[PDB]
RNA sequence: AGCCAGGAUGUUGGCUUAGAAGCAGCCAUCAUUUAAAGAAAGCGUAAUAGCUCACUGGUCGAGUCGGCCUGCGCGGAAGAU
């Protein structure tokens, strides 16, 4: 069971993307259901080390925000081109 | 036993202690003498048996005067005159023919338990079978 | 001796090591390996 | 080394021995060579049998592992190199005798025979484990002190 | 990481070769005594022999290994008044 831990997105566009990217962070967001689509950020060495096995990606995963569990999967993953780096997530509720 | 000098083992022939060809005067000439091979080692040699390759140590070091002494047989070829086929295989080791006893190899280890270290009788047998399976000789248990 | 802008271990023996701001491999075993950097 | 469920086995038949056993005693085996260990496997063998065992183990955590349970003094007799050699059916028959007369042919050393806990002392030569069946010394003297 | 030991058996695997015994190759790459010991990684040889190495047991008694991300530096770097 993978606990990711996450914050609500203030400001979203390309350069806020840039600026979290920079900062050892990145964009993701959560989706599906009734409920809204739900911007967050991720702390990006967590998630990297997370993401390198391969049940994280088959298996349900907790998304912490505000206090509060998300039951997610991971859908679909933005890659930097050339680097071993996240650029992006969506995460599908479950 | 807990010094030795020296030692040439080669397989030579009890009946008669005087080779040429195979060992003779290779036998000893570093100090070792060969008219000494032909009146003791033939005298504990009427109280056994005599005809089969008997290895021999000779204890020699400059005294001119050694002390023979005895061995013991191998047991790779204790499964040729007391097992089957002499050879022990006949062709290139992919196909098993070879074939060895039941009753026997547990009698044939226990004559030469001189020079085995498993302190269990039958703990001497189990390292036959390996000694046995050389080639693959599959038995009739 | 060998004086390469590439300088690499070529044996077990072979040791790499920097005198004076040169990247050196020496080897105990075999003298053609060893090399400088240049 | 493997994990756990390897080593403990060592210490289980290390504990089987200390606890069920008898008169011990050591050798330190700093060079061991082929026909040393031999010359003792026939030593060892002459008692009863597959008993007499003597492995090369010196750890702290082999040997000295089972030494909480029984034979609670080889933390002394714990280092460099010390072949306990734990005993089984029997007594001291001449296990303490043997190893003397063994480790007296200059056979590696036996770190001046530091000992096992049979007694209430440490180091000490003893001649009083050799005679424990004899009973026929008793049947010399009859045929002899009659006719006078 | 050094330091002290072993580094065996069937076995010198068979061939083709001149010879081939770990080490010319070509091929199989197996089993035994098991703490562990490659039908052998290098040296060595007429070829054996011999000398190492692999792994493993002892001593010792705290950290150690090599990948990833990035910062700054080193070499690569020879021209004529």
């Amino acid at each position: 069971m993978f606990t990711i831990n996450a914050e609500v997105r203030k400001e979203q566009g390309k350069g806020a993307s840039r600026r979290l990217r920079a900062a050892n962070k990145f964009p993701a967001i959560i989706y599906g259901g009734k409920e809204a689509p739900l911007a967050i950020e991720l702390d990006h060495d967590k998630v990297m080390n997370m993401q390198a096995k391969a049940e994280f990606y088959s298996e349900v995963l907790t998304i912490v925000v505000d206090g509060k569990e998300i039951k997610v999967k991971a859908q679909d993953v933005q890659r930097h081109p050339y680097k071993p780096k996240l650029q992006h997530i969506d995460f599908v509720r479950a | 036993a807990k010094k030795v000098q020296a030692y040439v083992k080669l397989q030579v022939a009890a009946g008669m202690a005087n080779p040429s060809p195979p060992v003779g005067p290779a036998l000893g000439q570093q100090g070792v003498n060969i008219m000494e091979f032909c009146k003791a080692f033939n005298a504990k040699t009427d109280s056994i048996e005599k005809g089969l390759p008997i290895p021999v140590v000779i204890t020699v070091y400059a005294d001119r005067s050694f002390t023979f002494v005895t061995k013991t047989p191998p047991a790779a070829v204790l499964l040729k005159k007391a097992a089957g086929i002499k050879s022990g295989s006949g062709k290139p080791n992919k196909d098993k023919v070879g074939k060895i006893s039941r009753a026997q190899l547990q009698e044939i280890a226990q004559t030469k338990a001189a020079d085995m270290t498993g302190a269990d009788i039958e703990a001497m047998t189990r390292s036959i079978e390996g000694t046995a399976r050389s080639m693959g000789l599959v038995v009739e248990d | 001796m060998k004086v390469r802008a590439s300088v690499k271990k070529l044996c077990r023996n072979c040791k790499i090591v920097k005198r004076d701001g040169v990247i050196r491999v020496i080897c105990s075993a075999e003298p053609k390996h060893k090399q400088r950097q240049g | 080394m493997a994990l756990n469920l390897q080593d403990k086995q060592a210490i289980v038949a290390e504990v089987s021995e200390v606890a069920k056993g008898a008169l011990s005693a050591v050798v330190a085996d700093s060079r061991g060579v082929t026909v040393d260990k031999m010359t003792e496997l026939r030593k060892a063998g002459r008692e009863a049998g597959v008993y007499m065992r003597v492995v090369r183990n010196t750890l702290l955590r082999r040997a000295v592992e089972g030494t909480p349970f029984e034979c609670l003094k080889d933390a002394f007799v714990g280092p460099t190199l010390i072949a306990y050699s734990m005993e089984h059916p029997g007594a001291a028959a001449r296990l303490f005798k043997e190893f003397a007369k063994a480790n007296a042919k200059f056979e590696v050393k036996a770190a001046a025979f530091e000992g096992e806990l049979i007694p209430a002392s440490q180091i000490d030569r003893l001649a009083t484990l050799p005679t424990y069946e004899e009973a026929i010394a008793r049947l010399m003297a009859t045929m002899k002190e009659a006719s006078a």
